[PDB]
């Protein structure tokens, strides 16, 4: 049938971390571009 | 020309973006409900979780080198400014 | 069974197809938006 | 690393700058007065005028490619902005 | 001894053009850098 | 007459000497200023 209601939660958590990971890198890149306009 | 090099790094980045995007949306739908979850197995998700983490790793690498590339634009732009504008 | 020459041809053809940076960028921008 | 490439174009540029600089100052002094002009011949000036025009041409080339390089920084900086900031 | 008072003028003119030449290129480069801070 | 090995050595030595970008730039800036 399906998987644990918490196994779902674990995966959803993992995916979130991946998202937070990529967003952090995007963040940094944006600071670089913004700081270029400032310097 | 740097326009041929740029277009490339940009192009690879766009592929890992699309790659990751498809996979994630795909996996979202499979876990969206138990009705859709029944058409898949716990060994498929296990497969997808890998496919997805592999893209993430490659995507994270591309974002990283993009960061380093922007760091270089700034250094050189800053250098030129000191040479010509100070 | 499977025609090697064709897949090759299909590869060659797509590689020779070209990227419109403007277009490329717009796809990336919508990709990033559709996620982060 | 681009820091090894940059340092080079910058370094060559600095040499043609110093080159031209020395020559010009040199030639200025020789034509500064008739007293100093008497220690040189019209075939020396002819020599210098060449040496100088050769540097000028190379210097003008370096300034030109520096311009093209800055054009590239802008294009790529502009592209990144559209990707990440729009 | 020395050279024509006008042969001097010719050379001085040539050197000036060379100068104007290089300055024009520097000018352009500066507009590029300035426009970067503006974009 | 003229020692080839030495001029070579002198070449090698100067090439291995390194550029301080900061310093480089300052020289260029003063060079441009001293002229244009």
């Amino acid at each position: 049938y399906y998987i644990d209601a918490d196994l779902l939660r674990e995966i959803k958590q993992h995916l979130k971390q991946q998202q937070e990971g990529l967003s952090h890198l995007i963040s940094i890149i944006k600071d670089d571009l913004e700081d270029i306009k400032l310097v | 020309a740097p326009a041929d090099y740029f277009r490339v790094l940009v192009q690879q980045f766009e592929v890992q973006l699309q790659q990751y995007r498809q996979q994630i949306e795909e996996l979202e739908n499979h876990l969206a409900t138990q009705a859709n979850n029944s058409h898949i197995t716990p060994q498929d998700l296990s497969m997808a979780m890998q496919k997805i983490y592999q893209t993430f790793v490659a995507l994270a690498a591309q974002l990283q080198s993009i960061h380093e590339n922007v760091k270089v634009l700034k250094e050189q732009y800053l250098s030129y400014r000191k040479m010509f504008l100070g």
